[PDB]
């Protein structure tokens, strides 16, 4: 793992010791190379997971997330070059350093064998994110957004720390290999129920749930493009990874302590997908779609069946890619008109014909167009739930309908229709942002070709 | 190429041509043309490639793992014995999935070859399917996404308890 | 009214450099950033990593399990045994309670 | 900050002067507000 | 110029150096964790001649 | 085992080559429409060979090409099921698409993005072939959703019309409502059988398959434009008429009937499903045949006729006659597409006019198109020994010779009469009256791109039913001994319809004043179904989504409860704690309070 | 049988008695409206035709629309016996309903499972 | 389309537009041209009968009764000229109506293929830059101070001046560009 982390560190001196002109090229290229190096984790020729030390490891669940996190860095760097073009060299270097630190901390979190390192880094991913949001966001709601984002997470995480320390005092170690073989039934009691709550609510607030999801749209709306990308793609997957890892020691309390959360998720899916219809802000639309999608992940993880974990992993990967893509697409038009409203620019297929194919393909991946992996996850989650209770497919299906509806609405009222002739400032598409969409899309094709990689420990 | 004892394929008793007219069959002549035009150059390419294979021929083997004490022979808390036993259980679990898949494939192929008379002539495969499915159910079914050997063991134990209590009673 | 600079005027980045790729205002930097991105993303990663992955053998013990399932069904049909026992663990290994 | 709070929406108008100011803000004829 | 060619372009050794260093540290960890080398109920085998180790 | 499969795969290879070129620099130079037409023609000729080998030995294959992913105990492969259904539909669809390609090369010579149009047509054809040759249900779903999105893109070919995007969204919505049932079926079969393949699903024959069958039936309702979900099909006429002749007439809309044909081994043992099929199909037939008797837009008439024929196919599937329904599927495309293409010629000549009121006589001024249109209308009606007869005859016989609901029988016969009626309406207001179109004449129907495909489809509409029905194997057993007034009933019905429409129209030639009778405003206006549903259901949906979902909860109540209550609590406790007066007297008094409290706690706890 | 309006099917303004009005106050209102509209039209066209314009045309009405539908809500929200009750139901009614649905279905299931009498012949994957 | 409607609609205009809609719906009912001619003569007779009715109270009452009768026995599916609102080809070509400023972003390579066109274009742009201020002042100096405006534009009174606000009427993309 050091062979993936130490290069990510040396990227920092490469960022600072580089000439102002060649600072972006070097870091971008070497980040691509590190994304390449991260592909050795897929060399799993057995059912024996990779343990590199007492601290670093990588299972079939953490490897996809690590590769996605190593691959998103250069895309964020690229997306973050049109803005920052008028900022000073030191500010650009500081932005790049924030992004690199995020990459490093996330790779650590996904490689961690122990839950205390996971927690420390889970929390350390707040500093660079908050800085990015509040320092390079454009409107004044930056600050309230950062506040929400900090304190939802911390108020959720503190109980998690208490519960981890309790488990330490009771068992002797917070290692994940040991806590899986040395396990005991949790006697059903209010104490252990509060332990379940403590262990879960931090992640549930980070996925997020329906009842607690207001920190996400504020951030995405008020966050620069890179922050939105990393947030949507990884900083939500963080909670699902945590739940999947920690739900082994909460058996069987998960059988009856889940109904509230399964239910909230299944219903908030509908609520959010419906919000995505009467929504003026494109970024808010993307965020509410993300919430609708993560609700399924939460429910799946709650029922903890193999099909369920598999669909959840696939949906995590695919949603990360496609949401990063949609935010890139939105910011493309934002850089022209400097407005987030989806009603102002509504004929962009008559000027950007190629960029519209990216909109089309993304909105098709947003909805479940097969054989996309955005669809296999939804399908296996639907199947797991149907097995759970045959009355879930009702809500699943109305969510499907609403999903198609608002994705089509997005692309229609944004690209199709009559062009806004007063928008003389609609410069053609930049090779850079086109490369961005291509790099977001092609990996989806490749995964759809080889889904065995993004299944997870269950398969 | 592939074993019959594993993927059995009956002999396909074929009926002979009984032409009863003067018109030509456009399929036999098109078929001779297709053979001469496609199968021959392709067969030649394949001969050449198989010869280049014969040159610099390479071998590869099947990994044999030895048997190691199951978790029954392991102690509560001993993570070494448990680790080995659980890796084994996962190996055997993957193997059992592939067995069930082999059987599903045999069933599909049987149903396809039979056709309309698949309720007959395709009950042996369906019976093997029912049998192995009952077994798989009874040894791997109600485990969660965190399936391990201890859970399978507890399931086996509760099943044997219920059966032994249905046998002791009524005796 | 307090002092600040007025909100600037948007610029057409293609105005001065029509052969603009979106990376930098200085052309040479622009071209070489474009080339490095394309190279290291498509030519290097999306090709060589794709191949490296496509040629990973026995991914999570998938081919081996198939071969061994073939071996086992063969052996068990040839030796009368069934294809799957309803009990993983030999009961001899198991000592159930002496419930009374 | 392009538009000022005196050009954005606000609380319910209870004084008819505020109603006039609102209908002017919104480019509406007062009687039709 | 040769200095202005190396005042910059010398930073192209950091990241590769870091990769090498990380591989070295991984090897060091593997060296530390040698307490069951050829002492596992599975893969425990008799040693070939001239084979001083099953793996580093 | 080699030639058959070779061709079955080479067909897809050929359909793909044009699209791989479209992503290359050749498309700049080469003529892409001609290239695609040639590729389709060659695919059709190649597909003729599997058809021959099946007509000969009646063997059908199961072909697994590429192993995609093994999920524990459940494998996924790209498996093909080349049965009677798939092979015959492939050949027929390829013939019709070969014709449509030429017609588009002529009908769209003025469109700059025509190559994109051809590429989209070819993509739809590929998706349809996947949906038709699939042994697995995931592959079926792939073809399903691909057809859906291709309809969205082709209907919305003109993305300036806010009335075409509406229709495309409409179709998406209805076909997703159907996708819900399709997914219900997939889930049920994955849990209760562990495979999405048909060979393994077939062993559910002796089970209770009401849930997945209702799922499949909802999917068919959505795709074949049955009653509850019909409106999208006619609204789809916002697209160029080749799109209407390919997707929304002959192949796409037919996917639901094809699907229910592919699962007939499971419906034969369920009577609930059969009876609901019967009722749904008969009701669709009646309702659409009615709505077409007062429509003045030729395209809409040709589309309501298609919806009626789909209802009739579902009826057929209701009395356990799937092979008949598929034969009608295959025989219907010929004359229906020829009808659309004659309409398209007439429209291209009369400057986009689609309203029969401004068409007039078309015999004198377009004899060839007119003869082809008459052949199409006849084949649509019985007109013995054309393509339509060889199916519709047996359809009527089976329905009037089985233990069926009497109301369904009755309205099906009435709907055949109405078929004759509106066929005659077209023939009258478009071929037998005197002109109403503008006085300048810019008519040309000599271009060989217009004539060759139409006349090929005419040869089809004439001889193809005979050819097929004589080359197919005997699937079912037709009842061939019934009273004269049942074997001659379809012909009597069609003839009476012709006569009645002729009289009604020769009457409307008179100088009396037509009026808005309430029984026609119901037909002229799609039965008010759109007029009320399409603005009551979205109203509620979109007002709920705002009021109850977005503002009331997300922007108001969750904020009030959690964050904006914590904030108020803590800021108020702050105001309490820290708003002191800076007087040491009071601080020391409080210190005394604390002294006393500690002493009291100690005294009571320990002394 | 004369037309009866509805909130969706509205009145075509040709059966409205407010258009068949020659009242001078009404006509003064109409004229004031046309004056406002022409003033705004000229203010928009002087930008739409300005050849020294390199950016789009900002629309403050739209900005107000968005500021009102998103950010001006909570300040102008005060709790009420109707607001509170609608919120309570909208939040905790569907949840309660679906909870009892799922709970009943799954209790019935698990009952049959422990007891028997429910068959899962070929369920292998769940 | 080219003209802006007035503040309110006079009575004669109302009557003429009712006449037009009635004759169109009657054409839709009376499909055949002779039938239509006959019933149109009848309709003109019905109108011309109350043509010299001087009073207004009864005039508006007749007009409203006629509007009612028209809403009744109204063709639900009336004829609509294709290129007109509600027609088949309404905005079918609004997707190829690319504005002119999309050429300011063209690449010099794309431009070298159409040199004469772009020389002409620069001529036009100079014309506009010159006429701008003059037409702006022509507008600001002849706004009626009464306070009520009319939405109509003035012509170029002075010679050598171009009519104000012409670059969007002129330069308007064609109506069937392919
Ligand atoms: C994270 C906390 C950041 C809080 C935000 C602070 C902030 O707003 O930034 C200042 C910002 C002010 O912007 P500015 O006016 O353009 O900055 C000029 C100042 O004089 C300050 O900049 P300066 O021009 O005076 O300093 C020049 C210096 C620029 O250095 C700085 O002044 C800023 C360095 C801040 C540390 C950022 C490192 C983040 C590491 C994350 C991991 O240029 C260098 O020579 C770089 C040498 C390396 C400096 C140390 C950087 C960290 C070392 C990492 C190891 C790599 C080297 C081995 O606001
Ligand atoms: C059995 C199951 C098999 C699965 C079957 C899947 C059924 C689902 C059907 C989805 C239909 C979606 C659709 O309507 O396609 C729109 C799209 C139409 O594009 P368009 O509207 O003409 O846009 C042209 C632009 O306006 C301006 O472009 P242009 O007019 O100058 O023409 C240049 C040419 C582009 O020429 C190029 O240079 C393309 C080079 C791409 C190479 C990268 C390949 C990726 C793998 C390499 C490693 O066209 C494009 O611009 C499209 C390129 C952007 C998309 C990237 C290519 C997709 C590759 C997927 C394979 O269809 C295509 O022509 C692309 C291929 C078909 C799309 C398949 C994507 C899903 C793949 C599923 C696997
Ligand atoms: C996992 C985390 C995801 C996060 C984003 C990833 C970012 C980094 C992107 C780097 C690119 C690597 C992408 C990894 C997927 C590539 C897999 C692949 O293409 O090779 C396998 C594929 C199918 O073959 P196989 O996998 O062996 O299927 C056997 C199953 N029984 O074999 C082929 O299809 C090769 C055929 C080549 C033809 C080109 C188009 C298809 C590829
Ligand atoms: C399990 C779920 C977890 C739930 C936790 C959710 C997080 C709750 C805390 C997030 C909110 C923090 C405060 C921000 C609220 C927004 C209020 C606001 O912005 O307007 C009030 C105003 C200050 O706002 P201003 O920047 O001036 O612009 C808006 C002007 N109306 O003027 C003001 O009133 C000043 C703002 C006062 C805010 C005081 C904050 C108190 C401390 C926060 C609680 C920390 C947690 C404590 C542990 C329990």
């Amino acid at each position: 793992m050091l062979k993936i982390i130490l290069p990510s560190l040396m990227l920092l001196p490469l960022t600072w010791l580089s000439s102002p002109k060649k600072t972006w090229t070097n870091v971008t290229s070497y980040s691509f190379l590190i994304s390449l190096t991260s592909l050795t984790l897929l060399w799993q020729t057995d059912e024996n997971y990779k343990n590199f030390s007492n601290m670093f490891s990588s299972d079939p669940l953490s490897t996809p997330l690590i590769i996605l996190t190593a691959w998103l860095l250069p895309l964020m760097l690229m997306a973050s070059q049109n803005h920052l073009k008028k900022d000073n060299n030191v500010l650009q270097k500081l932005y790049i350093s924030m992004l690199i630190s995020l990459q490093i901390l996330l790779i650590m979190t996904f490689s961690a064998t122990e839950l205390i390192m996971f927690y420390i880094l889970f929390e350390a991913t707040l500093i660079p994110t908050l800085i990015i949001i509040t320092r390079w966001g454009n409107q004044t709601e930056r600050l309230n957004a950062g506040i929400y984002f900090l304190f939802y997470t911390l108020i959720g995480s503190i109980p998690l720390l208490i519960a981890l320390i309790l488990i330490q005092n009771h068992v002797g170690t917070l290692n994940l290999m040991i806590l899986s073989f040395t396990t005991h039934t949790l006697d059903a009691s209010w104490s252990n129920n509060l332990l379940w709550l403590a262990c879960m609510m931090a992640f549930l607030i980070k996925m997020p749930l329906y009842g607690v999801h207001l920190w996400l749209p504020k951030a995405h709306v008020e966050a620069p493009i890179a922050g939105s990308m990393i947030l949507a793609a990884i900083l939500l997957k963080l909670g699902s990874y945590g739940m999947i890892r920690i739900s082994i020691i909460l058996d069987p309390l998960t059988k009856y302590m889940a109904y509230p959360f399964i239910l909230l998720s299944l219903w908030g899916m509908i609520m959010t997908s419906s919000i995505c219809l009467r929504q003026t802000d494109l970024k808010s639309l993307i965020a509410y779609s993300s919430v609708s999608h993560m609700a399924l992940v939460i429910a799946s993880i709650m029922i903890q069946t193999p099909w369920s974990f598999m669909g959840a992993t696939m949906l995590m990967i695919a949603h990360g890619l496609t949401s990063s893509l949609l935010f890139c697409l939105a910011n493309s038009n934002y850089e022209r008109i400097h407005s987030r409203t989806m009603i102002m620019a509504r004929g962009l297929q008559m000027v950007f014909p190629l960029m519209a194919t990216w909109w089309l393909m993304a909105s098709l991946a947003n909805l479940a167009l097969p054989p996309s992996i955005n669809l296999m996850g939804e399908l296996f989650i639907t199947m797991s739930l149907f097995s759970w209770s045959n009355f879930t497919i009702i809500l699943m299906g109305i969510n499907i309908i609403i999903t198609g509806m608002y994705s089509m609405y997005m692309i229609i009222t944004t690209q199709r229709g009559k062009l806004t002739n007063h928008m003389i400032n609609l410069q053609p598409s930049h090779t850079r942002e086109l490369t961005l969409m291509a790099l977001h899309m092609i990996p989806l094709i490749l995964l759809t070709t080889s889904p065995k990689l993004i299944t997870g420990l269950t398969m | 190429s592939w074993d019959k004892d594993v993927y059995p394929e009956p002999p396909s008793r074929t009926p002979a041509p009984s032409p009863q007219t003067s018109l030509p069959n456009p399929i036999t002549y098109l078929t001779k043309a297709y053979d001469l035009v496609v199968d021959w150059p392709v067969t030649l390419v394949r001969e050449f490639i198989e010869r280049q294979h014969a040159k610099n021929r390479t071998y590869y083997y099947h990994r044999q793992y030895r048997r190691v004490p199951d978790i029954t022979e392991c102690k509560e808390g001993d993570v070494l014995c448990i680790y080995e036993a659980e890796m084994q259980w996962r190996r055997d679990f993957k193997v059992d999935q592939e067995i069930m898949n082999i059987i599903q494939e045999r069933l599909k192929a049987c149903q396809q070859r039979e056709g309309e008379n698949y309720q007959q002539n395709c009950a042996k495969e369906l019976e093997q399917f029912t049998k192995v499915t009952k077994a798989y159910q009874d040894r791997y079914l109600d485990l969660g996404a965190y399936y391990s050997a201890r859970k399978c063991l507890a399931k086996q134990k509760q099943r044997m308890l219920e059966e032994r209590k249905a046998a002791r009673q009524e005796a | 009214q307090w002092q600040e600079d007025p909100e600037p005027e948007d610029e057409n980045v293609y105005a001065k450099n029509p052969d603009f790729h979106g990376y930098d205002s200085d052309p040479v930097v622009d071209v070489w950033n474009m080339r490095a991105v394309f190279f290291f993303g498509f030519s290097i990663v999306l090709v060589f990593g794709t191949t490296f992955v496509a040629y990973v053998p026995d991914y999570r013990m998938q081919e081996w399990a198939r071969r061994e399932a073939e071996r086992l069904v063969k052996y068990r049909e040839v030796n009368g045994l069934p294809i799957m026992e309803s009990n993983y663990f030999d009961p001899s290994k198991i000592q159930l309670p002496e419930d009374d | 900050f392009h538009m000022t709070k005196d050009m954005l929406p606000g609380s319910y108008p209870r004084t008819p002067e505020e109603r006039a100011a609102a209908a002017k803000k919104y480019n509406m004829r007062v009687e039709d507000y | 110029t040769l200095f202005q060619l190396l005042r910059e372009h010398w930073v192209h050794i950091l990241v590769p150096a870091g990769f090498v260093f990380g591989c070295y540290l991984d090897r060091k960890d593997d060296e530390k964790l040698t307490a069951f080398r050829n002492k596992s109920m599975l893969f425990q085998r008799e040693l070939r001649p001239n084979e001083e180790v099953t793996w580093k | 085992m080699n030639i058959f499969t070779t061709s079955i795969l080479l067909i897809f290879i050929l359909l793909l080559s044009p699209i791989l070129i479209s992503m290359s620099n050749l498309i700049k130079h080469i003529n892409f429409p001609l290239y695609t037409t040639t590729s389709i023609k060659f695919s059709f000729i190649i597909s003729l060979l599997p058809l021959l080998m099946f007509f000969h030995n009646n063997m059908e294959y199961m072909i697994t090409t590429w192993h995609w992913v093994t999920m524990n105990s459940m494998e996924l492969k790209m498996s093909f099921k080349t049965d009677f259904f798939s092979i015959l539909f492939t050949s027929v669809a390829l013939f019709v698409t070969w014709s449509i390609m030429q017609f588009s090369s002529w009908y769209m010579h003025s469109d700059p993005n025509i190559n994109r149009f051809i590429k989209y047509l070819t993509l739809f054809l590929i998706t349809m072939l996947i949906l038709t040759s699939a042994n697995n249900m995931f592959q079926l779903f792939i073809g399903w959703e691909g057809v859906g999105i291709m309809s969205f893109l082709l209907i919305g070919w003109w993305y300036g019309r806010t009335d075409a995007n509406t229709a495309a969204l409409q179709a998406i919505l209805y076909n997703r409502i159907g996708d819900i049932g399709f997914i219900l079926a997939m889930v049920w079969f994955s849990l209760n059988m562990n495979s999405w393949e048909l060979q393994q699903i077939m062993f559910s024959n002796n089970n209770d398959n009401l849930i997945p069958l209702m799922g499949l039936l909802i999917a068919a309702t959505g795709k074949s434009a049955q009653f509850g979900l019909h409106p999208w099909l006619p609204s789809a006429m916002e697209g160029p008429t080749p799109v209407s002749a390919l997707l929304h007439s002959s192949t796409m809309v037919v996917a639901g009937i094809f699907l229910l044909v592919r699962f007939h081994p499971l419906t034969t043992n369920n009577n609930f499903i059969l009876t609901t099929m019967l009722c749904l199909g008969a009701l669709t037939t009646l309702f659409t045949a009615i709505c077409a008797l007062t429509q003045n837009d030729i395209k809409k008439i040709i589309a309501f006729s298609t919806s009626s024929q789909l209802g009739l196919m579902m009826v057929t599937l209701g009395m356990n006659q799937p092979h008949l329904a598929f034969l009608h599927i295959c025989t219907h495309a010929f004359f229906k597409a020829m009808l659309f293409m004659c309409s398209g010629s007439i429209i291209h000549s009369l400057a986009d006019e689609q309203d029969i009121r401004k068409m007039g006589n078309i015999t004198k001024i377009m004899p060839f198109t007119s003869s082809c249109l008459v052949i199409g209308s006849l084949a649509l009606t019985g007109m013995p020994f054309l393509t339509g007869f060889y199916s519709k005859d047996l359809i009527i016989e089976a329905i009037n010779t089985c233990n069926t609901n009497a109301w369904a029988l009755l309205i099906t016969l009435i709907a055949t009469s109405m078929t004759a009626m509106y066929s005659m309406r077209i023939i009258y207001f478009v071929t037998m009256t005197k002109p109403r179109f503008p006085p300048l004449i810019s008519i040309n129907e000599n271009d060989p791109d217009l004539m060759n495909p139409i006349k090929r489809l005419a040869f089809g509409s004439i001889f193809a039913g005979f050819v097929i029905s004589y080359n197919i194997p005997p699937t079912s057993i037709p009842v061939l001994t019934m009273p004269w007034f049942l074997k001659t009933t379809a012909l009597i019905i069609s003839v009476l319809g012709f006569l009645i429409a002729l009289e009604l129209n020769n009457l409307t030639m008179k100088l009396s004043m037509n009026k808005a009778n309430p029984y026609s405003s119901f037909s002229t206006l799609l039965g008010f179904f759109p007029s009320i549903i399409h603005r009551i259901t979205p109203m509620k949906s979109l007002n709920l989504s705002l009021k109850t979902s977005l503002t009331l909860l997300d922007l108001i109540w969750l904020e009030k409860t959690i964050p904006k209550s914590t904030s108020t609590l803590h800021t108020n406790m702050t105001t309490l704690t820290t708003n002191q007066k800076g007087l040491i007297k009071l601080y020391f008094m409080s210190f005394l309070i604390n002294i006393i409290l500690i002493i009291i706690l100690y005294s009571i706890n320990l002394e | 049988s004369k037309y009866k309006p509805a909130p969706l099917a509205t009145l075509p303004s040709t059966l409205d008695p407010a258009e068949y009005d020659v009242s001078p106050e009404t006509r003064r209102a109409q004229v004031e409206r046309l004056s406002i509209r022409a003033r705004l039209k000229r203010e928009y066209l002087l930008q739409y035709n300005d050849p020294k314009r390199v950016s789009h045309i900002e629309d403050p009405a739209l900005i107000r629309w968005t500021y009102a539908r998103s950010a001006n809500i909570y300040p102008n929200f005060r709790p009420t016996p109707k607001n509170s009750l609608l919120g309570a139901v909208a939040g905790f009614g569907p949840l309660i309903f679906w909870y009892y649905v799922f709970k009943t279905d799954r209790d019935r299931k698990e009952r049959l499972i422990q007891e028997g009498k429910l068959d899962r012949k070929f369920n292998i994957s769940y | 389309a080219f003209c802006a409607p007035p503040a309110y609609l006079t009575h004669q205009q109302k009557v003429l537009r009712l006449y037009k809609r009635a004759l169109r719906h009657l054409e839709s009912w009376c499909i055949h041209r002779d039938k239509y001619r006959y019933f149109a003569c009848l309709m003109r007779a019905r109108f011309e009968e109350h043509k010299n009715e001087k009073d207004m109270m009864r005039a508006t009452q007749l007009l409203r009764e006629a509007e009612e009768e028209f809403w009744q026995n109204q063709h639900p599916q009336p004829y609509i000229f294709p290129d007109s609102p509600g027609g088949t080809s309404f905005e079918r070509y609004e997707c190829y109506k690319v504005p002119e400023w999309c050429l300011d972003y063209w690449h010099p390579s794309e431009k070298a293929m159409y040199p004469d066109y772009f020389s002409k274009r620069e001529q036009w742009k100079k014309l506009r830059m010159e006429s701008w201020d003059r037409e702006v002042k022509q507008l600001q100096e002849e706004t009626s101070p009464d306070g009520i405006m009319t939405e109509a534009l003035p012509p170029a009174r002075r010679e050598g001046d171009l009519p104000p606000l012409w670059w969007h009427i002129v330069t308007r993309p064609r109506e069937r560009p392919t």
